[PDB]
This record gives structure tokens, sequence and C-alpha cells, in this order.
């Protein structure tokens, strides 16, 4: 009896003594509206499948990376324009 | 003139540091009155100064080209006074503490809790044992040759 | 001897800390400690703070073994009292654990038998150079 | 009410307790066994909740203790003063105190 | 297109691989048998 | 005075005492024969 | 016949893993009993790092000196 | 778990058992020593490896050994 005075040892009732409990788990009805659902559900189930996800977005990102940084004009990031000044000399000459 | 090294009562890089200790010196001597005692000190260091200068000519130091005594401690004659004849008077003076400190424990080893005369030097004992270690070069000597010097476990 | 059969017994009087089951429980053993108290009174409870063990049989689920034996050593040295603790896995089998015996590990009782015993001094172990490429290690011949 | 509460005599003065050391406990009160008896003779020094276990003696030691650190901040004081008394320009520093 | 071969190369190596590599790796190291 | 020449005969006042001495005896030494770097003396 | 040392015959140790390995100590008593292993109760002058000065050694983990 | 293999120097003091707070060790009889009894070790899996029992065994080196080893939950002194 877990529900007695100052008794949270019930053998059986292991879930209850352990802390099994959701503190905040609601087991109450989908709120949205079905139709919505429908939609999500219909438009968001290729992304479902995890190990075809992974390579998905590994492929994807990797190829949207390696692109965006390719065409990347001299006006996003300085690194493609170049040095857009005349090369200064070192010491000693130039060594 | 061993190790391309001039003397340095010949420097002129020697007597030129000594006149830039004294200029320094006496430029912090102008501002105080010339019978005031902070005068009086200064110019105390100054002969401190101008006669280290002299002893360090005399006494066969030798000075490179940033002018400065070096000390050649490899055991030329000339300057044994640099380095092997302070040497030998440390290792009396230093064969003396130890000599002294190991007689001691040797002294109070034999006690039921020889410990607390560590802790608690005595010091009748310590002064009988002080200058044992006066002449101890032949005590350390003889006690090598008598086997009394190494303990054989 | 027979073990102590962890009846539902009734807890300490204490007002919740953190320092209880957090994981350990749900998914591994977590531990029990039972003790008889003549009187009520205060103590200071391994998890941290201070509880108010009752009268009679008191009940309480611990995290691990070592917050149920401090607080019997505490309790058998400070109070006097006679405790006894199990192990509870979360699907059940209660393991009665400290005394095994029925009298505390520090008296020799017999029936208790040699495990983990060398019958040689701790010195004249073999070198890995014996034990080399085989599972056993230098204190296990 | 709150009355003086003293009494006479508690402790004799004497050098005996100069002369053991690490008297003021069970296990330093023996000797040195090893190097290790120094440490914590020093670390225990002034541990008076482990030396005596009651209020009253703990008190009066850290009372005559206080006691002690006064003398010394009134000698660092004296100290101070003197060294500006005897070994200071204080007389010059208060005829220019922006460049003395 | 050679002086555009780094900005493909750095982010494949120094951005993808180390997410390729801390994934396959972090799936090695919570795998069971 | 008994036990007090006990207390002086402990290591730290004892090596205070010493090293009082001792330090006494360089630093007048270094005011009679200050800035050395040699022993000429032989 | 009293088995071992004497009570307070001098010894020393020839135990590879004792503190007091190669040092003399005094003996304290031995066992009489022919089912203790160690013995011989030794006492050494100097503490060990557990700032103990005792233990019980073997008949063979020890050698009567003859000093 | 761990490894706390016990050897025949023990003198049957009782301090190693009274040291531990995980019940590891066990007084056991036997015929060794003038107390009669040595100190057990079933519940090895239950070491923490504090080495408590052997900060307490009053032998010339131990006699009590606890050996480090595969690391559980109950070895690594874990409440969660
Ligand atoms: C060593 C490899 C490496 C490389 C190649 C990059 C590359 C880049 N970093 Mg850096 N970064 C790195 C390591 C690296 N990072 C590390 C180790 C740290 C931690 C100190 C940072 C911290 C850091 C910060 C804090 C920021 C960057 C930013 C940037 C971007 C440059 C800003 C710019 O001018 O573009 C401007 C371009 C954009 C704003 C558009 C971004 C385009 C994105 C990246 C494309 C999405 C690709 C894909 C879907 C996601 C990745 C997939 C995965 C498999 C890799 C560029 C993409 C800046 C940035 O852009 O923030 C996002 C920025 O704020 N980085
Ligand atoms: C590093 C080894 C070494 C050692 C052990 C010694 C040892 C000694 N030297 Mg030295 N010496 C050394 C290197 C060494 N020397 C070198 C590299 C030089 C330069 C060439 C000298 C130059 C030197 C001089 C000029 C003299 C010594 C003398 C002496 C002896 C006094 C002493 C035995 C003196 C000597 O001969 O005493 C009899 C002596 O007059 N040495
Ligand atoms: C009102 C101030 C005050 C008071 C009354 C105390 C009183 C006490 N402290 Mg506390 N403490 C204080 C301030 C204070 N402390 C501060 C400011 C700190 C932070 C550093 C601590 C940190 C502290 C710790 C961490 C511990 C104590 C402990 C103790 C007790 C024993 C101390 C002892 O015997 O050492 C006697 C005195 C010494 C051993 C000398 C210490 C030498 C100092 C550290 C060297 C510095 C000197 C100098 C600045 C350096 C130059 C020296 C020169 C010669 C080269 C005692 C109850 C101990 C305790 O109760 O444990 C049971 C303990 O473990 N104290
Ligand atoms: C109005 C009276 C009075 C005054 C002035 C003080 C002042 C002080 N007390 Mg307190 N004290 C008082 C009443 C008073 N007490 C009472 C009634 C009790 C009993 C409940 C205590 C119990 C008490 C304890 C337990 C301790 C103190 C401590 C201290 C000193 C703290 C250090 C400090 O601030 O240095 C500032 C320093 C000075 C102002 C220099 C002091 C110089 C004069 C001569 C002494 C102050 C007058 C004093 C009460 C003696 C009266 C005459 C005497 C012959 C009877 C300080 C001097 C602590 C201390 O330092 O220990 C010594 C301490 O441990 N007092
Ligand atoms: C000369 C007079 C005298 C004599 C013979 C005694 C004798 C005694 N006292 Mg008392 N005592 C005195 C003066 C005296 N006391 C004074 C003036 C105070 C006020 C501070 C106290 C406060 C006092 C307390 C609170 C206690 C004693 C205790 C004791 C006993 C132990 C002494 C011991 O081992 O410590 C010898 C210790 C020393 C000699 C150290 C001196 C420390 C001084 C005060 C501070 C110096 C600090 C220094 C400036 C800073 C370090 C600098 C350095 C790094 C260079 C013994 C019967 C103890 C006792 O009986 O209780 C069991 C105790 O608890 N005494
Ligand atoms: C503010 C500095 C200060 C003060 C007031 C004290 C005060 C005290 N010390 Mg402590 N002590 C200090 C610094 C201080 N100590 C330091 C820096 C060390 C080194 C770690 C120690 C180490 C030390 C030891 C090891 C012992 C004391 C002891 C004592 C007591 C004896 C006083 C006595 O007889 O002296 C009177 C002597 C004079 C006034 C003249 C001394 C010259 C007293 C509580 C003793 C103690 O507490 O015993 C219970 C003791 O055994 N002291
Ligand atoms: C915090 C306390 C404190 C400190 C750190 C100093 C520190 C110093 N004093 Mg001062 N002094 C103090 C308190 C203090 N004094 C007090 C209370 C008095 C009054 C008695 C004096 C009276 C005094 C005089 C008369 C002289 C010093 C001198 C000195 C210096 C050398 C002392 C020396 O080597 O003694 C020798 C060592 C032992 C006695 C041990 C040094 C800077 C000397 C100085 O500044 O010379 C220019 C000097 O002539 N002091
Ligand atoms: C261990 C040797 C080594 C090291 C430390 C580097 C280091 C580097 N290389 Mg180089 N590279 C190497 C061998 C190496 N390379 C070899 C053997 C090849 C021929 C396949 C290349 C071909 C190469 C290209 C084509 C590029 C780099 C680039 C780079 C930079 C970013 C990482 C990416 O590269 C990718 C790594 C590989 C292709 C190596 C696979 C093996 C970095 C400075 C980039 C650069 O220039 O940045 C400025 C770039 O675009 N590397
Ligand atoms: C370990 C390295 C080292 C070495 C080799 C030296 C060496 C020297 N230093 Mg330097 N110094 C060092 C570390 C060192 N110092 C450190 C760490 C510091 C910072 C603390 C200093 C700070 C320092 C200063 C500030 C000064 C020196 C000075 C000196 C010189 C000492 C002159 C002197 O007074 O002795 C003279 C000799 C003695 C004091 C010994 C006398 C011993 C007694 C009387 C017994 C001897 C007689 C005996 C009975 C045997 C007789 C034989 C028979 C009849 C029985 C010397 C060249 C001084 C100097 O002149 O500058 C060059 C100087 O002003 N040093
Ligand atoms: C001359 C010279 C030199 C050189 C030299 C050499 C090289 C040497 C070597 C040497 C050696 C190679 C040595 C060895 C030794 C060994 C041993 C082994 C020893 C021992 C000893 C002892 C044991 C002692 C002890 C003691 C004493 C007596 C005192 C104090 C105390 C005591 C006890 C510590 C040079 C060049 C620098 C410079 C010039 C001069
Ligand atoms: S502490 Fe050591 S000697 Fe004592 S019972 Fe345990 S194993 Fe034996």
């Amino acid at each position: 009896k877990y529900g007695d005075k100052s008794v949270y040892f019930d053998l059986e009732d292991l879930g209850n003594t352990t802390g099994q409990w959701d503190v905040y788990g609601s087991d109450a009805p989908s709120p949205y509206n079905p139709l919505q659902s429908k939609f999500f559900e219909t438009f968001a189930a290729p992304f479902t499948k995890r190990g075809l996800l992974l390579k998905f977005l590994i492929l994807g990102g990797g190829s949207l990376l390696t692109y965006v940084s390719a065409n990347s004009t001299g006006d996003v990031l300085p690194i493609k324009r170049g040095p857009q000044e005349p090369p200064k000399l070192g010491p000693r000459g130039k060594l | 003139d061993i190790s391309g090294l001039t003397p340095c009562k010949d420097s002129k890089q020697f007597a030129k540091r000594e006149k830039q200790q004294i200029k320094k010196l006496e430029s912090s001597l102008k501002l105080y009155a010339p019978e005031s005692a902070p005068a009086l000190a200064l110019n105390a260091q100054i002969e401190k100064t101008k006669r280290r200068f002299d002893n360090y000519g005399k006494y066969g130091l030798l000075c490179g080209s940033d002018g400065l005594p070096h000390l050649i401690v490899n055991g030329d004659q000339r300057h044994w006074g640099e380095f092997i004849t302070p040497g030998i008077l440390f290792l009396y003076i230093a064969g003396w503490i130890g000599w002294v400190g190991r007689s001691y424990l040797i002294a109070i080893s034999g006690e039921k809790k020889p410990a607390m005369k560590e802790i608690i030097i005595d010091v009748p004992l310590a002064s009988r044992i002080i200058f044992r270690g006066f002449i101890w070069p032949v005590a350390a000597y003889r006690e090598f040759l008598n086997g009394d010097l190494i303990a054989k476990d | 001897t027979p073990p102590q059969l962890d009846p539902n017994t009734p807890s300490p009087i204490f007002a919740g800390s953190t320092g209880g089951l957090l994981r350990k429980a749900q998914v591994e053993e977590f531990y029990v400690i039972t003790w008889n108290s003549p009187k009520e009174q205060i103590f200071e409870m391994p998890t941290g703070g201070a509880a108010i063990m009752r009268e009679g049989p008191n009940l309480l689920k611990l995290a691990r073994k070592e917050q149920c034996l401090a607080l019997g050593t505490r309790l058998r040295s400070k109070y006097k009292i006679t405790y006894q603790f199990y192990r509870v896995f979360p699907n059940g089998e209660v393991q009665y654990l400290h005394p095994k015996d029925g009298v505390y590990p520090e008296k020799a009782n017999p029936g208790r038998e040699g495990v983990g015993l060398n019958m040689r001094s701790i010195g004249k172990n073999v070198s890995p150079i014996e034990v080399k490429f085989t599972g056993k290690q230098s204190y296990d011949l | 009410e709150v009355k003086i509460l003293v009494d006479r005599d508690p402790i004799k003065t004497s050098f005996e307790e100069w002369a053991k050391p690490g008297h003021f406990s069970r296990t330093i009160a023996k000797g040195p066994d090893t190097t290790t008896w120094i440490w914590n003779l020093h670390a225990d020094a002034h541990d008076f909740d482990s030396h005596t276990s009651d209020l009253e003696e703990i008190s009066r030691k850290v009372f005559s203790a206080h006691f002690g650190q006064l003398s010394i901040i009134f000698l660092w004081l004296s100290g101070m003063y003197f060294h500006g008394a005897r070994f200071s320009n204080y007389e010059a520093w208060l005829s220019d105190p922006t460049h003395i | 297109t050679f002086n555009n071969l780094p900005s493909i190369f750095v982010p494949l190596v120094g951005l993808v691989f180390p997410a390729i590599a801390m994934a396959s790796l972090f799936l090695h190291i919570q795998k069971n048998k | 005075m008994r036990d007090l020449k006990t207390y002086l005969s402990v290591a730290p006042v004892l090596s205070t005492l010493w090293f009082g001495s001792l330090a006494g005896l360089l630093i007048e030494i270094n005011r009679l024969f200050p800035d050395a770097l040699t022993f000429p003396f032989f | 016949p009293p088995i071992g040392p004497k009570r307070g015959s001098k010894v020393k140790i020839l135990r590879r893993e004792s503190y007091w390995f190669k040092n003399v100590g005094s003996v304290v008593a031995v066992d009489q009993d022919p089912k203790t292993r160690y013995p011989v109760v030794v006492r050494f002058a100097k503490v060990n790092y557990a700032n103990i000065s005792t233990n019980n050694y073997a008949l063979d983990e020890v050698e009567e000196v003859a000093a | 778990s761990h490894s706390v293999k016990i050897y025949d120097t023990c003198i049957g003091c009782t301090q190693c058992v009274r040291a531990c707070p995980t019940d590891v060790l066990e007084m056991i009889p036997w015929d060794g020593c003038k107390a009669k009894q040595i100190a057990s070790a079933p519940r090895t899996e239950d070491c923490v490896g504090c080495k408590r029992c052997e900060s307490a065994c009053p032998t010339d080196f131990l006699s009590v050994r606890v050996y480090l080893w595969h690391e559980t939950t109950r070895s690594m002194g874990l409440a969660y």
C-alpha cells in the first residue's frame, strides 16, 4: 500500500516508490486541428526514417555548405575577395 | 690574460663602470646639503665604491668586453683566490657542520626516545660536540679508514 | 539464518530533500534500510538534512549501499539500535544485504566461507611477467 | 541577569608546558615519531575546539588569544608611529605634500 | 576553378567530415551487440 | 630557570638564536669587508 | 621446547615487503602454537608509514642477529 | 567489480571490517593467528574502492589489499 500514512515502499507498485511518475506528461487528446495534423503527418513522413534522415542530412548539409561557400562572391565573406591591396615587403628586404 | 680577458685594473670598461656608478651616486648627492646625513651616507657609499673597484683591480680579477670581473675557476694559481681558496674554506666550514650534526646524531642515537632530542637540542651536548668538528677532516679521514664513517647495516 | 522479509513498514518524518532516488532506482537497483527505534527522535539522514525516525519500525529507501551502511553505523554507534538493509531491483527480488548471517560482520560467525583470500604473504605474489598474456592477475595466482 | 562569572587561577602560569611540545592534545603530547608531528603541531596549534571539548575553556583561550592579537596590533601601531617619528620625513611631507 | 577548391574542402574537412565522424563515432560509442 | 632552558633548547628557538647570531656575524663581516669577490689573504 | 627466538632476543627481518626490511627489531613474543603462520611479534624502534612500531613475522622471515 | 584480496598476514583485529562502509569484508573463523579469525571478502561487487580497509590494517605493509579493477555503478559511488 503506497497510499498509506507514510508508507512509500509498495513492492508490487514499484513505479510509485522508485519515482516513475510523469511530472508533467498529459494524456490529454490531440489539441491540433485534425486536418493540420494530417497535413504535417503526410508532409513530414519522408523525414521519419532515421537511417534515411541521417544520410540525407549529412549529404544535404555538406552539399549546401560546399555549394554556398563555392558560389559566394567577394561581398559576403572577404577571404574569397583577395588582398585588394599592394602586398607589402617583409623585414630584411622580404626575409 | 686567460680566456681572452684583460685584467680589471687595465680594462677601460671597468673604469667606465666605476665612473658611471660614481656619477650616478653624485647625481643623487647634489640634492642634499653637503654637511647633511644623507649626503654623508652617499659619500661613504662613494668611497666604498671607489675602493671596491680598486680592490677588484689589485686582486687579479679579469674583466671581459662587458667590463665585469669574471672568475677563472679552472685551477690557475693566479685565480685560486676566486674559487679554490674560498672553496676549501667552504668545505671546511660545511664539513664542520655536517661533522657536528652527524656526531650529535650519533651521541643521541643511543637514547630511549632519541627523537625528543632532535626537536629539543641538548645545548651542553651540542656545545661539547660543536668544537669536535673544528679539526673535523682528520676525524672524518680516520673514521673512513676505521670504517666508522659508513654503517654496516 | 533466514532473512527478515522487508514489510511495508512506515517511514521517518521528513520534509523532502534533493538527495533521493533520481534514476538509479527507476532502471537500476536501489536500497532500503529498516531499523527499530525504541523512541521517536531526530537523526541526520545521509541524503542531507535531518529526519525524525518514528517509534517502533522505520523504513528509509536510499540510493546506494554507502548511504545505508553509513546511516546504519551512526545508528548502531549513537542510538545503539539494530539495523538491517536490503537491495531492491526495479523488478523486485529484494536482496538481504547487510548482516548476511544475523550477526554483524565484525564477529566471526561460522558458516561464512573464505572468498577473496590468499594463503601467502603479500610480497610473495608473482610478478606480472608470470601472468602476462593470461586472463589472471598477479593476485589470483 | 548578566553576572560577571569568572574564576580564579584556572591554569597555572609555568614554563613546564613550554618545555614539553604539543602538550595541548592527546596524539601530539607524546613526542615526534615522525616529522609529520611538527606540521600537525602547528596545524592544530589554534584548533581549540580539538584540544578541549567544552566551550568554557575554548572561550577563555580565544579571549586571551584575541588579547594577544590586540597586543600585536598595538605593537605594530607603535612601530609605525615610531618609524614615522624617528625614521621618517613627516615634517618635510607636511611642508610639501605633493612632491615629497 | 582551383582558387575555389579551398572553399570546397575546408568546409568538407572541418565541418562536414567532423559531423560525419562525430555522429558515426557517437553511434559506435553507444552500440550494443 | 628550569624548563625555560628546555624551551630555548627547542628547535625553532634555538634555530632563530643560532641564525640571528650567524646573520649578525655575516652582516658585521660584510660591514668590515664589504664587496668581497676574492680571498686574497692566502 | 619454546620455538623461535626469545622474548627479548634481537632479530632482523628478511621480509621483502616490510617497512623494516634489513632492519633490526626486538622480539616481543613468539606464539608457540604450530598453526599460527606468523608467530614472531617484533618491536621496532622507528615507526612505519602507518605510525606502527610492531608486526608479527614468520620464523623464516626473520634472522637472529649476532649482536 | 573491484578485487579485494586479503593475505594470511592478517591478525584478526576486525578493523578492516569496522571501517568498511559497504560490507565488503567479514570476519570468518581461521587458525593462523592469535585471534583465530581472518577477514574474508565475499561482497567484492559492492566495493567502492575507498581503501579504508587498508588505512586501518595494522600489519607491516598490509593484509587486506584492494586492487582497483572494472568500475561498475556500485564501484563508482553513484546514487544516480
Ligand atoms: C574549422 C572549420 C570551420 C569552417 C569551414 C567554418 C565556416 C564558417 N563559420 Mg565557423 N566555427 C568553427 C569552424 C569552422 N567554421 C568552429 C570550430 C567554431 C567555434 C569557435 C566556429 C564558430 C563560428 C561562429 C561563432 C560563426 C562562424 C561562422 C562561419 C561562417 C563564415 C561567416 C561568413 O562570412 O559567412 C556568412 C555566411 C552565412 C551567414 C550563411 C551560413 C551558411 C550555412 C553555414 C550553410 C548551412 C549548411 C548546412 C545545412 C549545415 C551544416 C551541415 C553539417 C553536416 C556541417 C562559415 C560558414 C559565422 C556564421 O556564418 O554563423 C553561422 C559565425 O557567426 N563560425
Ligand atoms: C578572524 C580570523 C580567523 C581566525 C580566528 C581563524 C582561526 C582558525 N582557523 Mg581560519 N581562516 C581565516 C581566518 C581565521 N581563522 C582566513 C582568513 C582563512 C582563509 C585563508 C582561513 C582558513 C582556514 C582553513 C582552511 C583552516 C583554518 C583553521 C583554523 C583553526 C586553526 C588554525 C591553526 O591552528 O593554524 C595556526 C597557524 C598557522 C598554521 C600559520 C598559518 C601560516 C600562514 C597560512 C602563512 C601566511 C603568512 C604570511 C602572510 C606569509 C609570509 C610569511 C613569511 C615568514 C615568509 C582556527 C580555529 C583550520 C581548522 O579549523 O581546521 C580544523 C583549517 O583547516 N582556517
Ligand atoms: C563598553 C565596553 C566595552 C568595550 C569598549 C569593548 C571593546 C572590545 N571588546 Mg568587548 N565586551 C564587553 C564590553 C566592551 N568591549 C562586555 C560587557 C563583554 C561581556 C559580554 C565583552 C566581551 C568581549 C569578548 C568575548 C571579546 C571582546 C573583545 C573586544 C575588543 C575587540 C577588538 C577591537 O575592536 O579592538 C579595538 C581596540 C580598542 C578599543 C583598544 C582597547 C583598549 C581599552 C583599554 C579596553 C576597552 C575597555 C575594556 C572593556 C576594559 C575595561 C577596563 C578593564 C580594566 C576592566 C574591543 C577592545 C574581543 C577581543 O578583542 O578580545 C580581547 C573578544 O574576544 N569583548
Ligand atoms: C610569560 C608568561 C606566560 C607563561 C609562562 C604562560 C604559560 C602558559 N600558557 Mg599562557 N598566555 C600568556 C603568557 C604566559 N603563558 C599571555 C601573555 C597570553 C595572552 C596571549 C596567554 C594566553 C594563553 C592561552 C590562550 C593559552 C595559554 C596556555 C599556556 C600554557 C601553554 C604554553 C605553551 O605551550 O605555549 C607556548 C607558546 C608560545 C611561546 C608562542 C608565543 C605566541 C605569542 C603569543 C605570539 C607571537 C606571534 C608572533 C609575533 C608572530 C610570528 C612571527 C614569526 C613568523 C617570526 C602555559 C601554562 C594554554 C593553556 O594552558 O591551555 C591548555 C592556552 O590555551 N596561554
Ligand atoms: C650559492 C650562491 C652564492 C655564492 C657563491 C655567493 C657568493 C658571494 N656573495 Mg652572494 N648571494 C646569494 C648567493 C650566493 N652568493 C644569494 C642567494 C643572495 C640573496 C640572499 C646573495 C646576496 C648577496 C649580497 C647582497 C652580497 C653577496 C656577497 C657575496 C660574497 C660574500 C662575501 C662575504 O661576506 O663573505 C666573507 C666570508 C664569510 C662571511 C665567511 C666567514 C666564516 C667564519 C668567519 C669562519 C671562517 C674562519 C674559520 C674559523 C676557519 C679558519 C681556518 C683555521 C684558522 C681554523 C660572495 C662572492 C656580498 C659581496 O661582497 O658581494 C660580492 C654582498 O654584498 N651576496
Ligand atoms: C679540484 C678542482 C676541480 C675539480 C674537482 C673534481 C672533478 C673533483 C671530483 C671529486 C669526486 C669524484 C669526489 C667523490 C667523492 C665520493 C664520495 C663517495 C665521498 C664521500 C664523502 C663522505 C661520505 C663524507 C661525509 C661527510 C663529511 C666528511 C663532512 C660532512 C659530513 C658527512 C658525514 C656528510 C675543479 C675543476 C672543479 C675546479 C678546480 C678545483
Ligand atoms: S584490518 Fe587487516 S589485520 Fe585487521 S582484520 Fe582486517 S585484514 Fe585482518
